[PDB]
RNA sequence: CUCGGAGCAGAACCCAACCUCCGAGCAGUACAUGCUAAGACUUCACCAGUCAAAGCGAACCUCAAUUGAUCCAAU
């Protein structure tokens, strides 16, 4: 679970929230997974250091996603 | 013969195909790039009313793309 | 061996006894032009249209639907060319066209357009999203009836809602303002379906916006059947084509099987098929208006997942099937060293027993 | 045990647009050799008449997606000439917005070299580019 | 050492390299104007007749008057 | 011996060098090209010849 | 292919002018 | 393996553990004049261990 | 080739093969292709990385390699960073 | 005395002749003529010779043969 965690502070604790809801469990208790090697020990390893580098980062195709976005913001203008 | 529906060209004239399914031979129309002077004077002396045709190669995809699945229900 | 043509082959009509008095393509336009229609035109032996082309059946789609009116063509004609005559008439035009300064008002050619032509543009996206043959299974109509819906955000702007426009769910949280203008002295039914939204099985669509006996133009009178529910596209699904139907009810029907408690948020309860749905129930009208959009995952479907549908949310993603890979062999010849891990499943070492 | 948990493992859509703008559709590449290139999904065709302008743009297999006409009486009735450089761009305007419309962000045109030389196709292209369409087919995904 | 000297060594030379790529841009420029300067006197040649032999014999008078004239000129300065 | 095959040299001193061909006649070449140390395109200068052809 | 009914659908050269 | 030979009961884990053991145990052939100057451990067997 | 030793009376290996050669103990053999190191320049980038790859060999040279080679050189071998003790053992083979 | 093209060899492939003909042992343009990589062809084996998806990194090659292995030497 991300706020019971007491070793993190807020500001990472919501950082890390909005920015991966996509593992987050409806229960609100974050997910993660590894099976890229065979050994359980280093799945382990790499996952806690992913987890690590979230936490170093937040204590800090997409051309056509943000064009279709622009060409839905400049259809939608309309007055009631 | 001519490339169509995923099929390639190599530096020497050799056909391959682009993705995974049957192959197959059918007739069709024959219209060059503008760069190609040799068949553009070609079809411009051509007496009007008549075209040329020409064999194609064709591969038909067999699958598709891919599937979506699940990968976690949470 | 040889074997007579089985049809008239082509540039059989043309004659080699006379050559110079014919006269010959005098441009790649005019090539084009007729290449183009005689590759249209069908023909007897194997061509790409026959592999690749839409294996529609050849009888013409059956739809009983909103004929066109009588219009009279003489005097729709005549005050077409007093417009024209006036036009020409007209001084300022000639400089206008002549120094490539002129424009026109997008919203009157909207709405004349939409009012005259619109219509069979709009069954063709129809049949080409392919809504028709999903919903009749083959079957189509002509949504005579023009159609505005529109998404309020907030107070100040709204979302529009037309053939092919893109819809945040954020925006369609709530329920859209719509307008189709027409009195007709009798009843209206209004529905919004979505087709690739169910996962169970094929061929079945969610509903999530019914109005049934509206009588005019007014929307609040009309009652509702299915209460109102935003979709929920989810992460990794892709996207979901939802379109609102509209069907002009000649009178007052009745609703048992279709009669719905509160939402109670049933996928079961929402499901059904529109074909056997337009069988037994619409018999006594016909289709008048059509649009559609499409939407996409958002973080208000995360919330209505969560809480709102009162169950997990579905996680899918796209997946390719393996890279293909020949058998192996025990001696391969002239093969760089990588064949072998072409076929490796672990990058990882093993050692056997040691 | 829930009737709204109940999820397959497969999900079945029938949408043939939605691999097309997911970009991981595959487009009809080869043809190399033959001047118009099926590697498109979304292709505009022009055709200049000497009496009127029309605009076609349609899907790979044949079939028409949207139109735009100096046929048409709710375009023309505005327009002195059916042919100039204004109709054209204005042609040009009226298909973007249309684009817009139906949701086409991206498509592709085939020009000749004197067609794209004329003054009345760069206009045109531009009107539909200050619209908000790009005249340019994202690169297909597959690894 | 080795490696420092010869990282610094790349660093300096890369960062030099600009003003030398601007200077041979305007080298090829240069050279494309001689090429100008060259062609436009072999354009034309003779407008009385197509000679055979007498092609390459009237042009070098004016030739080596033109280059006199820039002698003298130089000379001059 | 109308050609010649001519070798040239990264200047920032990285080492890294190719050959091409040139005409014996013109002058000394200098061409730009992707050195991948450096990983973009910059000049080399052909220093000095190997053998005709 | 010559035994097939398709035989002499590409050839132009007796359309075009001979020289 | 060595979990294997542990629970075999040939090595004494009570004691000192080393290559002199292990090669009394047989757990692993050793042929110095094959220059092979030891032994290496292997990532192998991380769990059960 | 030499099948017997005068001195010994045992067979005697050709070091050229193992100048040219490398063996996989799974029985396999590689070689640098020919030609990689002379004509460079003529040479089209394609020719210049299918030269430079590694390859096998037949069946045949593999075993015409291990008839003339000993037993010393087809042994297992455990060396210290080698990138081949990954190829030396073969994966996923049926029949 | 090698290589390429045409007929002999008419229609997927192969086919000799001190059989009949025409040629080559280069040239021209760039300097991403960079690196890597799925899958396949193969001058009837081998040696060799070939086409190439996608990707990184970048912009926005023609000709028909047009040629030469190992060792060794130079650097
Ligand atoms: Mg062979
Ligand atoms: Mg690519």
């Amino acid at each position: 679970h991300l706020a019971t965690a007491e070793w993190i502070a807020e500001p990472v604790r919501q950082k890390i929230a909005i920015t991966h809801k996509n593992k987050i469990n409806r229960l609100g208790e974050l997910i993660l997974t590894s099976e890229s090697s065979r050994y359980q020990f280093r799945n382990l390893a790499d996952c806690l250091q992913k987890i690590r580098d979230m936490i170093t980062e937040a204590s800090q195709k997409l051309h056509r996603i943000r064009i279709e976005n622009m060409n839905r913001e400049r259809l939608r203008q309309k007055r009631i | 013969w001519h490339p169509g529906a995923h099929v390639g060209v190599g530096k020497n004239k050799c056909l391959y195909a682009l993705e995974e399914g049957i192959v197959r031979y059918t007739k069709e129309v024959y219209v060059p790039h503008p760069r190609n002077t040799e068949a553009v004077d070609l079809i411009t002396r051509l007496p009007k009313g008549a075209v040329l045709y020409k064999t194609f190669v064709h591969v038909v995809p067999a699958k598709p793309e891919g599937t979506f699945k699940l990968v976690a229900m949470l | 061996r040889r074997t007579p043509p089985l049809g008239p082959m082509p540039n059989s009509d043309i004659d080699l006894s006379n050559l110079e008095r014919l006269e010959k393509y005098r441009s790649f336009d005019r090539y084009r032009r007729r290449a183009e229609q005689e590759a249209q035109a069908p023909h007897w032996w194997r061509t790409y249209r026959e592999y690749f082309g839409e294996k529609t059946d050849p009888k013409e789609k059956i739809d009983i639907g909103l004929p066109p009116p009588k219009v009279s063509r003489t005097q729709q004609l005549l005050e077409r060319k007093q417009a024209i005559q006036e036009l020409r008439a007209n001084v300022e035009e000639e400089r206008a066209a002549r120094l490539r300064t002129a424009s026109v008002p997008l919203d009157a050619v909207r709405a004349e357009w939409e009012r005259t032509c619109g219509p069979y543009h709009k069954q063709r996206l129809a049949e080409y999203y392919g809504l028709y043959r999903d919903l009749f299974h083959g079957a189509t109509f002509v949504p005579r009836v023009p159609l505005h819906v529109a998404y309020a955000v907030g107070e100040d702007d709204l979302m529009p809602v037309y053939c092919g426009n893109e819809v945040t769910p954020t925006e369609a949280a709530q329920a859209p303002e719509v307008t189709y203008e027409a009195e007709e002295g009798s009843l209206w039914t209004l529905l919004l379906t979505s087709l690739d939204g169910h996962l169970l099985e094929p061929d079945a669509e969610y509903l999530h916006w019914l109005l049934t006996n509206i009588p005019g133009n007014r929307v609040a009178e009309g009652q509702v059947t299915c209460p109102y529910l935003p979709p929920f596209p989810a992460r990794g699904s892709g996207i979901h084509r939802l379109a609102f139907l509209l069907f002009k009810q000649d009178q007052p029907i009745d609703f048992s099987e279709d009669a719905r408690p509160s939402p109670c948020y049933q996928l079961a309860q929402r499901t059904f098929r529109t074909f056997d749905f337009y069988k037994k129930h619409q018999e006594t009208m016909t289709p008048a208006g059509l649009s559609f959009f499409q939407c996409r995952w958002d973080d208000s479907v995360t919330y209505i997942f969560h809480q709102l549908l009162d169950m997990r949310e579905p996680v899918f993603e796209f997946v390719r099937p393996p890279p293909y890979h020949p058998k192996q062999k025990r001696f391969p010849h002239r093969q760089p060293l990588r064949y072998l891990d072409r076929y490796r499943d672990s990058h990882e070492p093993t050692y056997g027993i040691y | 045990p829930v009737e709204n948990e109940a999820v397959a493992p497969e999900f079945t859509n029938r949408n043939p647009r939605n691999l097309e703008l997911l970009s991981v559709a595959r487009k009809e590449r080869g043809w190399r050799t033959v001047f118009p290139s099926r590697e498109f999904w979304h292709r505009l065709r022009v055709i200049r008449t000497q009496h009127h302008v029309e605009a076609l743009v349609e899907h790979q297999n044949g079939k028409v997606v949207v139109s735009a006409s100096t046929r048409e009486w709710a375009i023309k009735k505005h327009l002195y000439s059916t042919r100039n450089v204004v109709a054209c761009e204005s042609i040009g305007r009226v298909l973007a917005q249309r684009c817009l419309e139906a949701g086409i962000n991206f498509m592709v045109y085939q020009p000749t070299p004197w067609e794209a030389a004329s003054d009345s196709m760069k206009r045109l292209q531009s009107a539909m580019t200050e619209g908000g369409v790009v005249l340019r087919e994202p690169q297909r995904i597959y690894e | 050492q080795k490696r420092r000297e010869r990282e610094q060594h790349i660093a300096e030379c890369m960062a030099k390299m600009p003003q030398m790529i601007v200077n041979w841009q305007q080298q090829q420029r240069e050279n494309w104007e001689k090429a100008q300067a060259d062609k436009e006197r072999r354009a034309r040649l003779q407008a009385e007749a197509q000679e055979l032999l007498g092609y390459q014999v009237d042009p070098r008078s004016a030739r080596f008057q033109e280059l006199l004239q820039d002698l003298e000129k130089k000379e001059r300065k | 011996s109308k050609n010649i095959l001519v070798r040239m040299v990264s200047e920032a001193g990285t080492g890294f060098c190719f050959n091409t061909k040139r005409n014996r006649l013109r002058e000394k070449l200098t061409l730009l090209h992707y050195d991948p140390v450096v990983k973009q395109r910059v000049l080399f200068v052909e220093k000095k010849k190997i053998r005709s052809l | 292919y010559k035994t097939k009914p398709t035989h002499g659908i590409g050839k132009y050269k007796h359309l075009i002018k001979a020289e | 393996r060595l979990q294997y030979l542990i629970d075999l009961g040939r090595v004494d884990p009570s004691q000192p553990i080393d290559l002199t053991q292990l090669v009394n145990g047989r757990g692993v052939t050793i042929q110095p004049l094959k220059r092979d100057y030891g032994v290496q451990l292997v990532e192998e067997g991380a769990d059960t261990f | 080739l030499t099948y017997f030793s005068a001195r010994k009376g045992k067979r005697k290996t050709v070091k050229a093969v193992i100048d040219r050669f490398l063996r996989l103990h799974c029985g396999l053999w590689v070689r640098r292709k020919a030609g990689y190191k002379k004509k460079l320049w003529k040479k089209t980038p394609a020719r210049k990385k299918r030269l430079r790859e590694f390859v096998f060999c037949n069946k045949t040279q593999s075993k015409l390699l291990d008839k003339m080679t000993t037993s010393f050189w087809k042994r297992r071998n455990w060396y210290v960073d080698d990138p081949y003790q990954k190829y030396h053992d073969r994966t996923n083979l049926k029949v």
